[PDB]
């Protein structure tokens, strides 16, 4: 079982250069083509270019070609993609890929694939979310949470009474604005008979601006 | 090559066949027989499931074959399984050595029954309107299929601006979620008698309305 | 009459697989091209650098008769220019080629009920075939540490890939026979003519 | 028409990088094997190796493998020999040829091959070469270059004198031998000096040759 | 890495046949395969003369013809004149050998114009000067032979010594018969290493030698 790691994602501002790297364990990689696929977060996947196993030869499809550059080093088992001239729509998931096939192949597909590596291209400036408690109404339950706004770069993550409650917890995935920045929301269905009694605080934890915030959610009137 | 046309989703029950068309141009798939099917699961690399329109690679299930007729190729899928529930990705040969996938087709296979959703819609916080800012945020919670659309009132007049609307989530109990905000200015927020989230699920529209004076 | 023997290579009770063409010299002969109707029957004809109604007009110092099994869909692939899992790894015309490609639907002859596995042909290669080019090795491409030791499976791939050839198949799947008729000019004498 | 034209003719000093070319025109390029040819001077043909231009697939022979670089540039119909160090074994005819058809593998198209010569201005070292009609001469070693001139007692013994053409040895130095044949009843009472002189240093040498 | 191996040289008059032998042709019934010869003007790049073992380019003389028995192929020249007084090489071809192309080693190929003449041979052993110099140059003439084609063996003590040979092309000499001159270039060392020197001298089949000593 050949192993593909892609690596180098990162934030990266437009049109800025940006090398990733896919190693291969075992000594397979330099009997297959390789190829690098991305995919936009909720959006279909996208072929971008395949260098031969023994990189006679490198295709590009149009959308990177004179931009991103493919290349192999045999004696390290690893493939790079070199993007250049970056833009918002290059922000994807990066994927490598081998051939079914070794040798020259190309026409069947593409077997084994990395994890894939994070590429985020955007001008935002690394910002922590502003959180505002979502409070619960004034059948025996009642839906409260927080909204985490407008933060920079993913990821945030959410707990609630600093993990002391995981029941009937839903966090929400984030959407991108058109600012350039994030937002989601964490909600929690708890008995309508708690409200009042047991406090209710959302813990936001912003690794990259380094921020943390601890909102609590207090009943209406 | 433009980007392959596939239907958005497709559904099945257990048992069932399911049918994915792709179609493409007489320079990709209605030039050549180089045309692939992948599989992806949520949060997975893809999975190589069809070459040479009907051939599978090693260990792929029998239940999955294909055809291709002039620009058109298709997955075909029977004896449905739930595990097939993934997105499917269509890629052809485009000459030249270069490949273009289709832009996908998510696959639903009816597991539980049908659950409609919970909807509450939180005001703008005083807090947030302290910060003169005002998001209205509907969150939608424990239906299946995972399969909504929202739509923005404001008084009884449909709003588009400002909204923003997350694909359906998983929860924890197998049921789906999702969430929409609608951002608005303060003035925006009081301007109007009440907002209205509409939430539409298999034929069906539940409806929460929040009022600045109430 | 001294007649080329194409009946040898259009009528041969089996034909090579793609991989493995079969090579048939053609010399110090008189070329009657009109018999190729009898011998193929409802045929697809190409000619690349001389006219199909003139070919009885026309000397060359040799023929070459090229023979072998594809699928329908692949027919194209035999033609200057192309490039694809055929052209690249099992038979491949060069850009100037002179001569014509014939091709006839051989469904009847070379499908079975079960698929015809005899017919193969070549997946991936270390290079593409230069021109005229035949490789028949089937040896085990070793990926891994391990040798394969004529075992196929982890790390190691056999090269080679059956048609399975079944009468249910569409057209562009069903075997075609192919042959490839080379004319070679060189400044020399000619050997094959028409019968003029 | 097909036709394979090489580059003009290369003066290399030993060490240095070279590359020669053969251009291809008249026909499809990328469609033919191109080969490469060695013939050293006075030696048979060696074939080097050859390039498939299309996809710079390359073939060395055994005996060239490694030893030089075939290349190919497909845009410009050009393939070419490369070294990095030349030594002066490499002086040599270099030629380039192609198979007649894709049928025909024999050599029928030749380009006219580009003459690579590898090699300091130097006087020569005379030597006498004493007899056992008897035979004595003078070993004129190590000169560039030509020509030299070669007298016997200040040309007045010319009957019998047979001066050798030199011969071009591998260093680029020549070296030449002239004798005489002279009667043996004079191997006591006449006294043979062989009078060399080399114009391009200046180098007028008389060597006696006593038996 | 087989070796094609000619007659170093053939010679014959006017109007005779001649015939030079290639042996050690291998082929390979599976794949491609040729034998060809080429003649070689002084100064000019080899032209083919006969390919695919028996046949001519057009405008080559009917003169020439090729044949193959076993591993040996032949070419024969019937009618021989002037002009076919050059350098043949045969070659073999097999599309999966490696190499898949080989020259023979050539064949000198001399029209007579006058009878033949034996070589006169004279060996010099190094001077006393020489080796006080710390150098040893042995000193073979090869005059007065006809036709203009000679090999030269050098070989110590009836060992063959290779290394340090040095021969020039045969040249013209006033009396129209031709001259050539070898050098073995040997260390002072290996010159008293030796109990004896020889140059050999192979002209038309015939074999004339020398020998020298150091004292
Ligand atoms: C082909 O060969 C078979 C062998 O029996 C024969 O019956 C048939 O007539 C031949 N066809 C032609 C066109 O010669
Ligand atoms: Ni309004």
């Amino acid at each position: 079982e050949v192993q593909l790691v892609e690596s180098g994602g990162s934030v990266v501002q437009p049109g800025r250069a940006l090398r990733l790297s896919c190693a291969a364990s075992g000594i397979t990689f330099s009997s297959f083509g390789m190829y690098w696929v991305r995919q936009a977060p909720g959006k279909g996947l996208e072929w971008l270019g395949v260098i031969a196993y023994d990189g006679s030869n490198t295709y590009y499809a149009d959308s990177v070609k004179g931009r991103f550059t493919i290349s192999r080093d045999n004696s390290k088992n690893t493939l790079y993609l070199q993007m250049n001239s970056l833009r918002i729509e290059d922000t994807a998931v990066y994927y490598c890929a081998k051939d079914y096939y070794p040798l020259l192949s190309y026409y069947y597909g593409l077997d084994v694939w990395g994890q894939g590596t994070t590429v985020t291209v955007s001008s935002a400036s690394t910002k922590g979310p502003s959180v505002f408690p979502l409070a619960p109404s004034s059948g025996g339950t009642a839906a409260l949470g927080c909204l985490v706004k407008d933060y920079f770069p993913e990821p945030v993550t959410v707990s609630w009474n600093s993990g002391a409650l995981t029941s009937g917890v839903h966090t929400f995935p984030a959407v991108l604005q058109s600012s350039g920045l994030y937002s989601l929301s964490s909600v929690v269905t708890v008995p309508s008979s708690s409200l009042g009694t047991q406090t209710y605080i959302c813990n936001v934890n912003h690794k990259p601006s380094n921020t943390k915030v601890d909102k609590k959610v207090e009943p209406k009137s | 090559q433009s980007v392959l046309t596939q239907p958005r989703s497709v559904s099945g029950s257990p048992g069932q066949s399911v049918t994915i068309s792709c179609t493409g141009t007489s320079s990709d798939v209605g030039a050549y027989n180089y045309v692939s099917w992948y599989q992806q699961h949520p949060g997975k690399a893809p999975k190589f499931m069809i070459y040479d329109v009907d051939q599978r690679p090693s260990g792929v299930p029998d239940r999955f074959s294909g055809s291709k007729s002039g620009n058109t190729a298709s997955l075909i899928i029977s004896g449905l399984q739930a595990e097939d529930e993934a997105d499917y990705y269509c890629s052809s040969y485009a000459g030249s050595y270069i490949w273009v996938f289709g832009g996908g087709t998510q696959l639903t296979v009816l597991g539980q029954p049908k659950a409609a959703p919970s909807v509450t819609l939180f005001p703008p916080s005083s807090e947030e309107l302290q910060a003169n800012k005002a998001t209205l945020v509907c969150l939608i919670s424990d239906f299946y299929p995972g399969a909504v659309t929202v739509a923005w009132k404001a008084d009884s007049s449909p709003v588009k601006a400002g909204v923003e609307t997350t694909t359906p989530s998983k929860q924890s109990n197998n049921k789906y979620a999702a969430s929409s905000y609608l951002s608005l200015t303060p003035e925006q927020w009081k301007s109007h008698r009440s907002y209205s989230c509409q939430v539409t699920h298999e034929g069906s529209t539940v409806e929460k309305t929040v009022a600045p004076t109430e | 009459t001294n007649l080329c023997p194409f009946d040898e290579v259009f009528n041969a009770t089996t034909f090579a697989s793609v991989y493995a063409w079969n090579r048939k010299r053609i010399s110090n002969c008189v070329a009657d091209y009109s018999v190729l109707y009898n011998f193929a029957p409802f045929f697809a004809f190409k000619c690349y650098g001389v006219s199909p109604t003139k070919l009885n007009d026309l000397c060359f110092t040799n023929v070459y008769a090229d023979s072998f099994v594809i699928r329908g869909n692949e027919v194209s692939q035999i033609a200057p220019g192309q490039t694809g899992n055929i052209a690249d790894y099992n038979y491949k015309l060069p850009d100037d080629f002179t001569g014509c490609v014939i091709a006839w639907n051989s469904n009847k002859l070379d499908s079975t009920v079960g698929g015809n596995y005899n017919y193969r042909y070549r997946l991936f290669r270390k290079s593409k075939l230069k021109p005229f080019e035949r490789d028949i090795s089937t040896e085990i491409y070793q990926a891994g540490n391990k040798p394969c030791n004529g075992v196929a499976g982890v790390n190691c791939y056999f090269p080679l890939q059956s048609y399975g050839f079944r009468p249910t198949y569409g057209v562009g799947h069903q075997p075609y026979r192919v042959v490839v008729l080379s004319f070679e000019l060189l400044h020399a004498p000619a050997t094959v003519c028409g019968p003029k | 028409q097909v036709r394979l034209v090489q580059s003009g003719a290369e003066v290399k000093k030993s060490g240095e990088s070279l590359k020669i070319s053969c251009k291809g025109s008249g026909y499809s390029f990328t469609s033919y094997w191109i080969g490469w040819v060695r013939q050293m001077p006075g030696k048979g043909l060696e074939w080097m190796g050859i390039i498939y231009p299309g996809d710079s697939d390359t073939r060395y022979s055994p005996s060239f493998q490694g030893q030089v670089t075939i290349s190919a540039d497909k845009s410009i119909s050009t393939v070419y020999l490369q070294w990095s160090s030349l030594k002066a074994s490499d002086t040599a005819m270099y030629y380039c040829a192609r198979q007649w058809s894709h049928y025909t593998y024999d050599y029928y198209y030749w380009g006219q091959g580009t003459l690579v010569t590898i090699s300091s201005t130097k006087g020569p070292s005379v030597f006498p070469l004493a007899p056992s009609t008897a035979a004595l001469g003078c070993l004129v070693k190590d000169y560039f270059p030509e020509p030299v001139t070669v007298s016997w007692n200040s040309g007045a013994l010319t009957s019998g004198v047979h001066t050798f053409p030199a011969v071009l040895q591998s260093s680029g130095l020549y070296s030449l031998s002239s004798v005489v044949t002279v009667p043996s009843s004079s191997l006591g009472t006449q006294t043979y000096i062989c009078n060399v002189n080399h114009k391009p240093s200046n180098t007028k040498v008389d060597k006696k040759v006593e038996p």
